[PDB]
């Protein structure tokens, strides 16, 4: 019996950062 | 005409009665029928538990330890933190001698819990402690589960039962039993927020928990006097054990290759829900009854929630009446017969405007849970006033938004029975022995917008 | 092959495991997916109570008053009744000595509020009485929240709880609290119903209240033989106060003025429901076994629900079993060993034509309630049909209009404890020590249509 | 301002609060707005309750009887057994003398009532039994209606207290009071889902129901020493009486003849839920404490619940525990000293890789019916584990089938507790006087397909 | 059992244990090379078993009645482990690892 396949590739763990998004409109008042 | 217990010729005499309102309410072409269920195709998908890996230090009463969330999977939408509670041996050598019985606090779970925290990277999202799990179990808990959840926070009235020395008659141990709590967030609110850990690879997702001292764990009480003091390490056997063992564990939820791929590489917008606590306030009903805090928000606060909780003793906790329980016949614990809330009445003022006049305690307490809630507590206090028409609902519903709006302030009214038990004096096994000191809390919840893109998170609104 | 932290693979070889139902169940271009929940915007609105306006009389206890409800709102979707009881303190002057005991009757609220109607100028819309308001509150109560409504509306082991006179052992006086009273009406049920008090700019609507005397409140029983007799103002301390502390809160929501323009001068189409009771009938089963009540309704019926009340004593009310309670050890009120309900079985009647067979108590009792509404009652008695799916639904379902139905009946047979507990004869603390009385009360839901035009309301069909 | 009762003034700052967070969430010409309710016709049908006529055997403790499904209703949705239960005094000839009692199993209903099966033609559609009837009303049934199916369905504090022999203290007797058991089936488990009785005129729809001996329904207890022997018609009065008085009710739906028509003639899927019960396995914990069974499952696998049950008496049943039931004061039956599960931990295994680690019993408890059932269960056991989102949604969710997945096992740790109760020695009013010996059971809730076709009915996927 | 002890070490592997049990059985020439060798897969393959029978001095050992400096004084306890090595392909590419096949 084939017993079917199943790979497992992992997705992606970076270590870097491509840019920071800032903080706009604040609710402070 | 004739009846077997079989036929069905008497509906058509129901059927026959087919005037001008039934035609208007039913029938009709377009109009649809019972017993016809229709079908649409789902989602495919697979979830399992997940073991959660600590990164910081190891679990100990009185300190704080960090967790951080397992990648790889897909969605994360549970987490609860299971512990094993020590085992407690009273000693003979008692500060308090015979006249001394030990047993846990009321609420273990919800108890030595505090600033249960989650965070993105270095941006802290949402955190949480005692006043407002205590509230929201107490306000938005489905019956039926009642029982489950009130026998793994503890509260099984076996670890609340006090137990007197090895040389009196009551020799029983308290049980070292594990305890589960879950832990709200806002995925953990509903299943259709979900933290998209495929989306998130460079956001490093963290949780944090605080425990609490093992000295204020355990309520040491007098028999006769109904006197607590603090426990120490020579008044109960096999010292103090400072270090616990415990683990954090989440669900995660896998999914189809072809929706991960068809949804990889998207911005999104999701609605959650926070806390906001107000710094506590002491309160003295001797000098004064009416006592107004002001309150600072900032986003659109769905509901208010706040009680007056008995502070004098660190050792019980969750104490939201003017006198302190105190022990009973048959090895119990029973409250005395003058508990009562402190809170009268209350009141809410925007910029010298009373919003809502000094309407009575017993309004928050009983007709806004009657209307505005899935349940209404069973204990004294919590008393919560909601904007809006469902506070368990996670749709966005009436709010006031506090951003633009001008400085308002919330004032109480205290009681007589608050007053009187603030002095001390009272007799044996009253509770209001010792003069009382009580603090006040308050806890919103308000809406807030996050946005993910380009596998990162942040409040565009702050 | 390994299992290890975080597990995936486990999910992986889960979802290998697709066939041909799994295709035909999930998966799909056009399948829906959870962990993504779509959002759509909803209406500005904001809400807050607002005192009513009492128009005629004065708040007293034995007759009729009116309160208007308030104009310049939006939408009105609720409201309530606060009452604060008095004070009740026994004097050793009373007729019955030492064997007497006063306590309040069991359900304080649902009683002395009977004939609550809502009128629109000078048409009645909705009128419900004590046994309306037992029927929704046993059959239709959300679990979580009974506990709370019991508070409400008293039963706290203090109202009903009787207390002996000042020279015996237990002096004991009963507490004054305030209680409230939700008023259930067709815009109170959803909010989705809502009075348009902008589109009704000149109707008036007023909301009227019978309450009742202290005498039919208050409880006068015997400590021994069980015998209760009409109070008196001579036997309690400070009299019959006729006056009582009592006014009527409503909560109005505001809307946005970009949409109240838009909809204003528009025709609205509303389904509501009303209550109608069928004239009440004695019964005697010491001389009869059975009982035949004609039904003459209208509109749509929705249900029926039917029970038989011990009518012996007017100062004891809601009580629908064949023995009346009696005091018990403790200081506690304790029902008696022989209490069960008067009916055997009932059976409905169409020109004669039996539409539903001597089904048994048991079968209207648990069956029928377990399969078509949201509670289950907790109490002897209280048997009910209904047409439709669900009771509790706002939504119209199966439901058969009495209007070009014909003369129905009902027949009901009693039991032998009803019919040996008629006759006196019982000693002391048995409850039928004196002869028994019965009567018989049907009370029909139907539905109606409410047409909203010209600033103006009125009835469609009639 | 001014601060007045009937004044709306106070919200109109809080409409005028309004940002752009208020601007992302509400407003919009698109967007739906509260107070408002559309209306959609519905069909227009009637139901009333039938006998279903029996065509098999007769209805008596120990065998097995077959009732028809009555034709001409156009829909069935609901279907219940009524049983009378007979009278049952104890003598003075009984073998145990006077430290002799007797009393009803816990759960009469949900015993005397196994296989119960419904078939078409000769080909049984599905069946269940105790366990799954004990584990469905144990983990999604609705609080409130609790009470109604306890008293329904029998242990109701009259029927499960011990009544001692006539010479001693309590004479009472067993009440004989009628009983009933809805059967969930897949017609009565949801609305939508009925049985068109008017498309299907040749398949012929029956149920058969096998009853229980007498003699394992009574348990026959020791007053001292709490041992448990078959009882025998010599030691009650009357004897065993094998008849029984059992109807089966059946609830049908008549709709209009316009409906009737159009959907005659046209093929249907639907969609159901099924039961597969694995062979039951005796396990022994004085050799080993760790016990693995195989399971072989084929369609999409929904839930499992898997308990140990004491079998020690054959009288006695429903019996999870680790100690049996002992009679104490008060003619009470009471919880021994110790009363555990004997489950430790369990564990899932595909063909040799874990999918589930061992996790703990508590987990399977509580955290598993917290977050996906309707209910949480009261009793000791009942050890559940969910593939999909809700249990008891009738909608499908995320599921594996395993008849494409090779051969799994549950591998399960017995306790400490159990280990020592397993062996005797036990002394008096201990329950575990005698050898323990338990069996594991497991049952699993399935998905399966039902197409409807040239008035016949069958599986297209078998 | 001396099957297994010595003549499979002695032909398929670069050592033979010193000591009393290891029973071992390849289905590849060299146990310890890397390369692959003559191996057959268990998936395709049915379920298959492995069947030892005891001995009489584990029958008598496994009760007590041992005398003192004995060993089998107390009764005695066994437990049967089995341990399988096989092979596996490895994929290195887009700067990460997984198994084409697992």
């Amino acid at each position: 019996w084939e017993g079917s396949a199943n790979p497992r590739r992992p997705e992606q763990i970076s270590f870097g950062m491509s840019d920071k998004p800032k903080f706009v409109n604040d609710k402070i008042g | 005409t004739c009846t077997t217990g079989a036929g069905v010729t008497s509906g058509f005499i129901d059927l026959a009665t087919y005037d001008n309102l039934d035609r208007a309410l039913y029938g009709g072409k377009d109009a649809t029928t019972y017993f016809i269920k229709e079908h649409y195709p789902v989602g495919w998908f697979t979830k399992l538990p997940t073991m959660a890996t600590r990164v910081s230090g190891n679990p100990a009463f009185g300190q704080e330890f960090s967790v951080g969330v397992p990648r790889s999977g897909d969605y994360v939408l549970n987490a609860w933190l299971t512990l094993k509670t020590p085992e407690i041996k009273l000693l003979e050598t008692n500060r308090l001698g015979a006249n001394g019985t030990v047993r846990w606090t009321k609420n273990l779970m919800h108890n030595a819990v505090e600033h249960a925290s989650l965070t993105f990277n270095d941006i802290c999202a949402q955190q949480f402690n005692t006043a407002y799990l205590d509230a929201w179990t107490q306000f938005n808990m489905c019956e039926g589960k009642r029982i489950g959840y009130d026998n793994m926070i503890g509260n099984t009235s076996d670890m609340t039962n006090p137990t007197p020395a090895q040389g009196q008659d009551g020799a029983r141990t308290l049980p070292s039993k594990n305890l589960v709590l879950p832990l709200p967030f806002f995925f953990s609110r509903d299943c259709g927020l979900a933290l998209p850990t495929v989306v998130l690879p460079y956001n490093e997702i963290r949780i944090n928990i605080k425990l609490r001292s093992l000295q204020e764990l355990l309520v040491f009480q007098n028999k006769d006097t109904g006197n607590v003091i603090p426990i120490s390490a020579t008044d109960i056997a096999g010292g103090l054990a400072d270090t616990v063992e415990a683990y954090v564990y989440m669900t995660v939820g896998l999914v189809s290759n072809v929706e991960r791929c068809a949804m990889a590489g998207t911005v999104r917008d999701m609605v959650v829900e926070q806390m906001q606590a107000a710094p506590t306030h002491i309160v003295n009903p001797q000098n004064t009854n009416n006592v107004h805090v002001d309150m600072r928000f900032s986003h659109a606060v769905k509901a208010l929630f706040f009680m007056v909780q008995n502070v004098t003793y660190k050792s019980v906790g969750s104490n939201y009446t003017c006198v302190t329980p105190v022990n009973g016949p048959g090895n119990t614990v029973m409250e005395p017969a003058m508990s009562v809330d402190p809170i009268k009445s209350a009141s809410l003022t925007y910029e010298n405007t009373t919003r809502l006049a000094n309407m009575g305690v017993e309004y928050y307490s009983l007709v806004q849970p009657w209307y505005f809630s899935a349940s209404i507590p069973v204990y004294t206090g919590y008393h919560m006033y909601s904007y809006a028409l469902n506070v368990g609902s996670v749709h966005p519903s009436g709010s006031t938004n506090y951003g633009r709006l001008t400085n308002a302030s919330i004032t109480v009214t205290m009681s007589p029975e608050s007053v009187v038990a603030a002095a001390g004096g009272g007799n044996n096994n009253s509770g209001y022995n010792e003069p009382q000191r009580f603090a006040l809390v308050v806890i919103a919840v308000n809406h807030n917008v996050i946005r993910i893109m380009n596998g990162s998170m942040g409040f565009p609104i702050l």
